[PDB]
């Protein structure tokens, strides 16, 4: 049975520390996202891109140079992912023990984690109709993205597919902060030098995640197991994503890379 | 590319 002891208290303070750091590193939280998507906010109502005409108006009145709509959209998506890498790295630094690891191992974890965490944070921004863009100034429908010419038409479909089932689990920001920390501290990334210290931090994050989910989700006694199955799903999902990022690169031709 | 951004962000 479960007891409120010094050990459970320390896992709750670790959970709270990650939440606080999460809120700091990620400007747009799932709570705020869900308020915008459900019209349960006083904040400015986002501009809806549902067709080519509403895209053209949207570019002029979103305020975020290829002559193809499809390429301009994909470029915005890739620029936002660079920004997401920076936010996720900043978050990684807040995880107790992470800045103490071999810098090269710090890089490897982030290098192989960021795509998996980007799919996760995209679900927070999605409902059945589409995805919030431009830090919640815009909303782009799933069916409009799907109408873009090959190979851009299929770019966002697997993120939507993941998000529909991931969102059904009804995680909140407190669950997600720990979930994302478990992903980053994955001891099985290729090329890691010193595995055990990563598994040691991960063990602690897994205990914290399990407790968070028991306290926060009385409706699913095996939510912990289901979340580990999603980390497993995300691995092959990122495989397919990285695959398509190539097919684009060699078939179709950010200021911090230029610097 | 990806490593470049992570390393500079990690500073
Ligand atoms: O702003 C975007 N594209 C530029 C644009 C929009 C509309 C008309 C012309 C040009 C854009 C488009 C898509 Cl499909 C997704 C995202 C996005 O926010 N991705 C994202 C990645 C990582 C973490 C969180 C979100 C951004």
């Amino acid at each position: 049975h479960m007891q409120l002891n010094p050990e459970s208290a320390d896992l709750r303070a670790l959970a709270k520390h990650l939440y606080d750091s999460y809120i700091k590193s990620f400007p747009l939280t799932k709570a705020k996202a869900r308020a915008i998507l459900t019209g349960k906010t006083t904040d400015k109502s986002p501009f809806v891109i549902y067709d080519m005409n509403s895209l053209m108006m949207g570019e002029d009145k979103i305020k975020f140079q290829s002559k193809e709509v499809a390429i301009r959209i994909f470029q915005g998506c890739q620029f936002r992912s660079v920004e997401a890498v920076q936010e996720i790295t900043e978050y990684a630094k807040s995880i107790p023990g992470f800045v103490n690891l071999d810098l090269n191992d710090q890089v490897t974890l982030l290098k192989y984690g960021v795509h998996e965490i980007i799919y996760t944070m995209l679900a927070s921004l999605m409902n059945k109709d589409g995805v919030l863009i431009s830090e919640g100034q815009g909303f782009m429908t799933r069916e409009f993205l799907k109408s873009l010419r090959k190979p851009f038409g299929d770019f966002m479909e697997p993120k939507f597919e993941f998000a529909v089932k991931f969102n059904a689990l009804e995680l909140d920001d407190s669950d997600l902060a720990i979930f994302i920390a478990v992903i980053i501290l994955s001891g099985d990334r290729p090329g890691l030098l010193n595995v055990k210290p990563i598994e040691d931090i991960q063990d602690n994050l897994l205990q914290a995640l399990e407790l968070q989910l028991k306290l926060n989700h009385p409706e699913s006694s095996q939510l912990f197991a289901k979340l580990l199955q999603k980390m497993t799903d995300l691995r092959q999902i990122v495989t397919e994503h990285v695959q398509l990022l190539q097919v684009i690169k060699k078939t179709e031709t950010h200021p911090l890379l230029q610097e | 590319g990806l490593e470049a951004i992570i390393r500079k962000a990690l500073m």
